[PDB]
């Protein structure tokens, strides 16, 4: 499995762009292809979706109509077309991988971004917390809505982000863990607030991670809880 | 619903959508059972090969014929499988009258089965080049092991060749009638019409179901 | 070939018969036990309530 | 065949009327006489509650996953597609190399399905992979006989059962032979692994179902009570019994400790023999698919009809309950699956 995609660079404002990913090693026509941005030094929005084959286009409110999403299956090719480079426009691109089947993973995996410069609220009051090694961590964060699903399911997400680092899946779905996540990982929490706590943290944690909801579609970020010393 | 559960049913639709597109492609086949005698020689019958199964299309339609291989001599819960083929083609060499008892038995009990009772058979006797020779010298006759194969209608290899097809024809009309039908026929090793004589009985097994399905007959 | 008698005479005939065997009484009310102890908890015999039930 | 076959010919039977007057023995009472004041089930009544449609060719195989959720179901078409039972959704459709395959069954832990048909060889995929498709792990192969009953042991190892009268365990790892069940003398049809999974038992063609040891390797006991084909075993929930379903219009059950028959479960009206058979949660209800495009519900403790699971217009071939016994999974030959309850 390798992601990736190019096209970034410089933009004067008002024109056009098209940011393609080459998918490589994996069923590419039985997977959600995602984007998600990030400013430099701010945090992930989530940008556009699109599903397998070309069903649904999910673009975001704030790139609506100015972004286009286009996929070519049998070369395993995905496109964004950008329209009017604007301010806010300059980000870092990435192209999440998802499938949408009973017990998969969506988000599992991640491509290196690429930068091209220029409403469920849910909020982690904590921005950095500086977190002794080998002791715990109680990350947490907070929704306006009970995610909470009819069919008994949370749809919560967490992320790693490592410096020098396309994010990683995490505890997903409150408590549930993905594939090459160690199991000292776990994360639990009712309807408008959740935890990640940790047991006995090691070295290679350091990070920024995310609180990203799944219910309505616009899936909203937190602002991140990135450790230090 | 959720997002999830709308992209999950979205990808049961696609599922559904290919699993229906192959439906056209199993469908426009037709399939065809092979069976017999070690020595019958059953690959021979077709020359044009193109479970062993081959796949032959004459007069641009297509048969998958199926020759069951390594199981033994049962038949018994394995044929409980193939209740929706064309037909069943059971090859039976006339080289020995010895060994025409037991192939005639077997005939009996596959003609005769539960799961085959609205299936047709296209009988395939195979070798019919050395039956001359065989009848020709006169040798070794088929009353040495019958009672009364002493009257039938070269003359002589003829008159010995229909007698089988009398108690072959004997034996299919015997019990089961309109639903499936024995189809007699003459197999060479090197006759050429016998993909051809397989495909005018399959036209003829399909038109007589269809007459059923219709209630015309 | 003396395989055909000897695991049908000495491997399995002379093994099956030399097992320890119960009389059935002890079985029989042993399945009704069972039965008895699983019956609050088995979903066919008593239906489970409609807001339960996820079918 | 020497003086050892007028001699060791009877000596292969003198263990066999001492070991039916041992039998006989210790028999003081029948089924239905300590499970006689027992009030019954009552008329059993279950509908339909999902129609699972989409497969083309009649089914043959279907197994419930361990999360009482996921299914898997096998058709002549050679497809094999998991589903989802509480919305019908088709999680997955596997293309099979052999379009004619008998078995189906569903791993434990759920990352696996394993199949085999008349190609005389178990295909086990792997469901949950890095690459995002079905594709096969292992090909077992090593056995002459078609398979007639594939059962996933754990995650590594399978059981499975094939017509040329042996039952046969593998290592998927390896995909060597480790221990190879005979002694019967025809075609085994069925198996039903023991709670524990550490025995099971299966049962042929002969009339007859041998109750092996899978940790040692050779036939604890063999079961004669019957008189045509075993096409059809499950396992009692408790672990000390099993039912056996056989095509003489009858399905009787055994108990392993007392090494007997217990009672017959049949029906003067009917005369459809019997495809398979299935305890529900606790033993008292036993279902049973049979031929005539029907599925009668027993009371096993008063071998009486509870209901019937009319609904298919093609004969039952496929018969399972749910882990906790919520629903069933009966599949016809008219490629229709179906759930009760």
């Amino acid at each position: 499995v390798q992601l990736v995609e190019s096209g970034g660079g410089l933009v004067q404002p008002g024109g056009s762009r098209k940011l393609s990913c080459s998918a490589s090693g994996f069923a590419f026509s039985s997977f959600g292809m995602h984007w998600v941005r990030q400013a430099p030094e701010k945090g992930l929005e989530w940008v556009a979706y699109i599903s397998s084959g070309s069903g649904t286009i999910y673009y975001a409110d704030t790139v609506k109509g100015r972004f286009t999403i286009s996929r070519d299956d049998p070369k395993n090719t995905l496109f964004l077309q950008m329209t009017s480079l604007r301010s806010e426009d300059t980000a870092m691109y990435y192209c999440v991988r998802s499938i949408y089947y009973y017990g998969s993973s969506p988000f599992d995996f991640w491509g290196q971004g690429t930068t091209l410069t220029v409403d469920i609220v849910m909020t982690q009051a904590t921005s950095s917390v500086p977190v002794t090694p080998g002791e715990s961590v109680s990350i947490s964060c907070r929704s306006s809505k009970s995610l909470l699903h009819s069919n008994g399911n949370t749809y919560l997400y967490w992320f790693l982000q490592r410096p020098g680092q396309s994010p990683q899946l995490l505890i997903y779905r409150m408590s549930n863990l993905a594939s090459g996540v160690p199991d000292r990982f776990s994360g639990s929490g009712s309807g408008t607030a959740f935890t990640l706590t940790i047991s006995r943290l090691e070295a290679e944690d350091v990070g920024v991670y995310y609180c990203m909801q799944h219910l309505e579609y616009p899936l909203t970020f937190g602002a991140g809880t990135k450790l230090e010393l | 619903v959720s997002a999830e559960d709308k992209a999950a049913a979205e990808r049961s639709k696609m599922i559904d959508k290919n699993l229906r597109e192959d439906g056209e492609k199993a469908r426009r086949t037709l399939r065809l059972l092979l069976l017999g005698a070690d020595n019958s020689g059953k690959s021979t019958i077709v020359k044009q090969m193109r479970i062993f199964e081959t796949k032959f299309q004459v007069d641009k339609v297509n048969f998958h014929m199926f020759d069951v291989g390594g199981q033994r001599d049962e038949r018994r819960k394995w044929i409980q499988c193939f209740n929706d083929v064309t037909a069943i083609i059971f090859v039976v060499d006339s080289s020995d009258y010895n060994r025409l008892q037991e192939a005639l038995n077997d005939f009996k009990s596959i003609w005769n089965n539960r799961w085959l009772r609205t299936i047709s058979v296209i009988l395939f006797l195979n070798k019919q080049d050395l039956l001359a020779e065989k009848v020709l010298a006169g040798k070794s006759k088929i009353e040495d092991y019958f009672p009364e194969f002493a009257r039938y209608t070269d003359p002589r290899v003829t008159r010995a060749k229909y007698f089988i097809r009398k108690e072959f024809v004997d034996i299919s009309t015997a019990s089961g009638d309109g639903r499936h039908i024995c189809y007699p026929h003459f197999t060479c090793a090197v006759d050429t019409e016998n993909a051809r004589r397989i495909f005018n009985d399959c036209k003829d097994i399909i038109l007589q179901m269809n007459l059923r399905e219709y209630n015309l007959v | 070939a003396s395989i055909a008698q000897a695991r049908k005479l000495v491997e399995q005939l002379k093994m099956e018969a030399n097992i320890d065997r119960i009389k059935v009484s002890k079985a029989a009310a042993d399945l009704m036990a069972y039965c008895e102890a699983h019956a609050k908890e088995d979903p066919l015999l008593t239906p489970v309530p409609a807001s339960e039930n996820p079918f | 065949l020497q003086s050892e076959l007028d001699q060791l010919r009877q000596e292969a039977e003198q263990l066999k009327n001492q070991i039916r007057d041992a039998r006989k023995a210790c028999a003081d009472a029948t089924l239905s006489q300590i499970t006689n004041n027992i009030d019954p089930v009552g008329r059993i009544q279950m509908r339909t509650r999902r129609t699972l449609r989409g497969h083309l060719a009649k089914i043959y195989a279907m197994h419930w996953g361990t999360d009482s959720r996921l299914l898997v179901s096998a058709s002549q078409d050679g497809k094999l597609i998991i589903w989802d039972s509480y919305t019908t959704n088709k999680v997955h459709a596997i293309p099979l190399r052999s379009s004619w395959v008998m078995t189906c069954a569903y791993a434990p832990s759920g990352n696996y399905v394993a199949c085999g048909g008349l190609d005389n060889i178990c295909s086990i995929y792997n469901l949950k992979t890095r690459e995002g498709n079905v594709r096969v792990s292992r090909e077992l192969a090593g056995h002459t006989g078609y398979l007639s009953c594939c059962r996933f042991l754990d995650d590594n190892q399978i059981v499975t059962s094939s017509g040329d009268t042996t039952c046969a365990l593998w290592d998927i790892e390896t995909g060597q032979q480790t221990t190879t069940f005979t002694g019967h003398t025809g075609d085994v049809m069925s198996l039903s692994l023991a709670p524990d999974t550490r025995l099971f038992v299966s049962g042929a063609c002969d009339a007859s179902a041998k109750l092996w040891d899978v940790r040692e390797g050779m036939c604890r006991q063999t079961f004669t009570g019957h008189e045509s084909d075993i096409n059809a075993i499950c396992f009692f929930p408790n672990g000390n019994a099993f039912a056996t379903g056989s095509d003489d219009a009858t399905c009787r059950l055994f108990d392993l400790r007392a090494d007997q028959e217990l009672m017959t479960y049949s029906h003067d009206n009917i005369i459809c023999g019997i495809t398979s058979v299935s305890f529900s949660k606790s033993g008292r209800l036993l279902l049973a698919g049979y031929d005539d495009f029907n599925c009668n519900v027993w009371d096993a403790l008063k071998a009486d009809r509870a209901g019937v699971l009319a609904g298919h217009d093609n004969r039952v071939s496929c018969l399972g309950v749910t882990d906790d016994g919520m629903a069933v999974a009966t599949g016809s030959w008219d490629s229709f699956l179906k759930i009760w309850n």
